[PDB]
């Protein structure tokens, strides 16, 4: 059961962080899920090939443990994630405002 | 009484000498100890106040969620004052100490969706009410040990520190009578 | 076990701090809540708020302050720490203010 | 391209670029702060871990030793007290000697990081201490342990501190 | 302050006073460790290196012990133990141990009539063993999520705390210098694993 809640969380977690990476780059959906790497492979070639990362998560340790791991590294990950974005977001809405006093009505202007 | 009674002799003085610095010492102790059972007076102080500027909000949107909630359901309190049994939020007492006074604190422990919303704005509500509470009676257990602290500070500047040095200066009136004499 | 919470109150504050969970009523059937209905007389918000100050069971007692200040009198009287006495705000009674009878120790200080 | 530090004094920019280049994927693109220094802060591994005691990231320790030797660990726990061994395979050790070398983990025992009242050290395999610290970091050691099969990371196997830092990615 | 103890302490190379507190309290010898002092300590050293060799650390800590709990004693008198740390309880603890269980000493009973310096040496060992593991397991367990006190080490440790009060009961005209030796070593050991157990 704590897997099954922890593998929605990082699934999540990855779709956010992709998500966001398209909504960064602008230039086509399609373009962005092509240009997904995780160890510098793409998807289809890391997830045929995998192999456990024993430095990043030991395995002498106990499963609940490795977890807890994962679960920390992950809730990272997404607080980083919504910290950067958040003042990426910003200077987005700001500059636009800018124009939008730019356009507008004489009165506006 | 003025004097402490002991015979005059140079072993008298060597008592009243050690029962100076005694005393002297008990002070600067006891003042240290005023001292920081003040600071943490004057701190909880400023968190008795501010919490109770939280009550102000909490309050107020669990008396909406009342006015909304009876206004959907039509009553509760005809029944559910009447319904009452063995209940699900209590106290534990636990401790805290400050510079060796032990205060009494109190902790929590736990035994349709607009009466859901209810629940969550009246059960927010009772954890400021039982964190004020641990606040309200360190602060009152505090005061009491600041005030017999001051008491025994001034007790021994003003009435224990003066007998010892008026027994101290006749002993070496008497030391110097016994010499003119022999 | 652990102590209870009491509360004393107009009905609207003891069905708040009632769907929150506080408060039984004992072996003896004794309950652990009073409410101040308009025609309440004055005596009886001081009967049972003696009652609760001296019993065992009571940690804190949440009082609406405006029916703290109809037995100021016996309020203030508590010098103890062993109940805790907060003086809650009310409905369209206004909020907590000044008037309390734990802040007034620090006269010179708040 | 070089990273960017809220202050400096051990390394020089020949040095940050050479580390930067090392750091684990966790840290890469972080600001780097000076959690400790003994020309800061005053010199004891009583503030050492006092400082940093509030921290929840990585850490990077830099040592100058009174041969001018710059040397040290990119570990992936604060330095705390600790009953038994901690950290992971992320851990490595490092010296400029002054061409750049980096000890990642050999993958033979997890001795990674152990700090007490009295030491701080890295590395295990026998009576060996890839780094070993003193109580006044003042005295040190260094010799290879089979954790990272590190070379001597100073100019010798005993050496006095000249100066230490800690910094933090946050 | 007498002129004959004035010009008596003038002269002499060692001085053995007494406290009349440890008489009235009915404690034997009533020697008072704090003023007391002998000059011949390190005349005796070229002794003690070759003889014994153990002692004059045990010797050096136990009076450190006995000034460090008449340091804490007259605070402990004003504000009540409460702020006291744990190695300092142990500190506590260890002077009482030494007070009542090795510096007592009953002259009119067949154990204790003449103390041999291997009886008083392996005592004083114990103790300062006792004290070296106790305030190690307490210091090793501060800054942690599970930590030693006084309390839990004589919770868990009492039987230890019982053979190490009772090591003056041993008779050395009916127990040879091997059986004394061997069962003071034998509680090193009780109390050694006793102290890995914890």
């Amino acid at each position: 059961d704590e897997l099954a809640k922890l593998d929605a969380f990082v699934e999540g977690v990855v779709k956010k962080v992709a998500q966001y990476m398209a909504d960064v780059l602008e230039d086509s959906k399609d373009k962005v899920q092509e240009n997904l790497l995780a160890s510098g492979v793409d998807l289809v070639t890391y997830i045929t090939r995998f192999q456990w990362d024993m430095a990043k998560y030991p395995i002498k340790q106990s499963l609940k443990n490795i977890s807890e791991i994962i679960a920390k590294g992950v809730t990272q990950i997404d607080n980083d994630l919504k910290s950067r974005a958040s003042a990426y977001n910003n200077l987005k809405g700001n500059l636009q405002n800018l124009e939008r006093k730019n356009a507008g009505s004489l009165l506006t202007r | 009484k003025d004097r402490i009674e002991i015979f005059p002799s140079r072993m008298a003085q060597t008592i009243m000498k050690a029962r100076l610095k005694g005393a002297q010492t008990g002070r600067n102790l006891l003042k240290k100890k005023s001292d920081a059972l003040t600071l943490r007076f004057r701190q909880i102080l400023k968190k008795i106040i501010e919490t109770k500027m939280l009550m102000g909000e909490v309050m107020r949107e669990a008396a909406f969620s009342l006015a909304e909630a009876k206004f959907t359901a039509g009553d509760f309190s005809t029944t559910v004052i009447q319904n009452v049994n063995k209940a699900q939020v209590k106290i534990r007492a636990k401790k805290d100490n400050v510079a060796g006074v032990t205060l009494p604190v109190f902790e929590h422990y736990h035994e349709g969706e607009q009466l859901a919303k209810l629940k969550r704005n009246y059960a927010k509500a009772v954890e400021l009410l039982v964190e004020l509470a641990s606040l309200q009676t360190s602060f009152v257990t505090l005061d009491e040990a600041i005030k017999i602290t001051n008491r025994r500070v001034n007790a021994i500047e003003h009435v224990i520190i003066p007998r010892i040095e008026r027994t101290l200066a006749y002993i070496i009136t008497e030391l110097d009578e016994r010499e003119r004499e022999e | 076990r652990g102590k209870l919470i009491a509360v004393i109150g107009d009905e609207d504050t003891v069905t708040g701090f009632l769907l929150g969970g506080i408060g039984e009523l004992n072996k003896n059937r004794h309950p652990n809540f009073l409410v101040v209905e308009k025609d309440t007389t004055i005596n009886e918000i001081e009967d049972t708020f003696r009652q609760f100050l001296n019993r065992d069971d009571i940690g804190i007692i949440l009082i609406n302050q405006y029916i703290a200040e109809m037995v100021r009198h016996a309020l203030d009287a508590h010098q103890r720490s062993i109940p805790a006495v907060l003086e809650i705000p009310s409905k369209e009674h206004p909020y907590d203010a000044a008037k309390d009878s734990i802040l007034r120790r620090a006269k010179g200080m708040f | 391209l070089p990273i960017l530090q809220s202050h400096s004094a051990l390394l020089e920019n020949m040095h940050i670029e050479q580390l930067a280049r090392r750091l684990p994927a966790r840290v890469q693109g972080y600001p780097w702060r000076l959690a400790y220094s003994t020309l800061e802060h005053g010199t004891s591994l009583k503030t050492l871990y006092r400082k940093s005691a509030s921290l929840d990231s990585p850490v990077l320790l830099v040592i100058k030793d009174m041969d001018n030797q710059i040397f040290g660990a990119y570990a992936t726990h604060p330095f705390r007290f600790s009953d038994h061994y901690y950290g992971t395979g992320e851990t490595f050790l490092y010296t400029f000697s002054p061409n750049f070398k980096v000890f990642k983990w050999s993958g033979e025992n997890s001795y990674f990081i152990n700090g007490d009242i009295s030491s701080l050290e890295l590395g295990g395999g026998g009576g060996r201490f890839g780094l070993w610290l003193d109580a006044d970091l003042y005295h040190g050691r260094s010799n290879s342990c089979s954790t990272f099969n590190n070379d001597i990371l100073s100019k010798k196997e005993d050496f006095i501190v000249q100066d230490l830092e800690v910094w933090t990615f946050e | 302050s007498d002129p004959v103890t004035s010009a008596t302490l003038g002269i002499v190379q060692v001085f053995w006073g007494l406290d009349k507190k440890l008489a009235q309290r009915k404690h034997f010898p009533s020697v008072n460790w704090l003023i007391s002092y002998s000059k011949y300590m390190r005349a005796l050293d070229e002794y003690y290196d070759k003889h014994f060799t153990e002692f004059v650390p045990l010797r050096t800590k136990a009076k450190e012990i006995l000034q460090e709990e008449e340091d804490l004693a007259e605070i402990v008198q004003l504000v009540g133990k409460a702020s006291l740390a744990e190695t300092d309880k142990i500190t506590l603890e260890v002077a009482k141990l030494i007070k009542d269980d090795f510096l007592q000493q009953n002259g009119y009973t067949p154990y204790d009539r003449f103390c041999p310096f291997y009886k008083t040496v392996g005592m004083l060992s114990n103790m300062i063993s006792f004290y070296d593991m106790a305030r190690r397991a307490v210091e090793t367990t501060a800054q942690s999520d599970n930590k030693i006190t006084w309390s839990i080490i004589r919770e868990h440790m009492g039987e230890i705390l019982y053979k190490l009060s009772s090591m003056k009961f041993k008779d050395p005209v009916k127990d040879g210098e091997a059986k004394i030796k061997a069962d003071y070593a034998q509680l090193l050991e009780d109390m050694q694993n006793a102290f890995r157990s914890l």
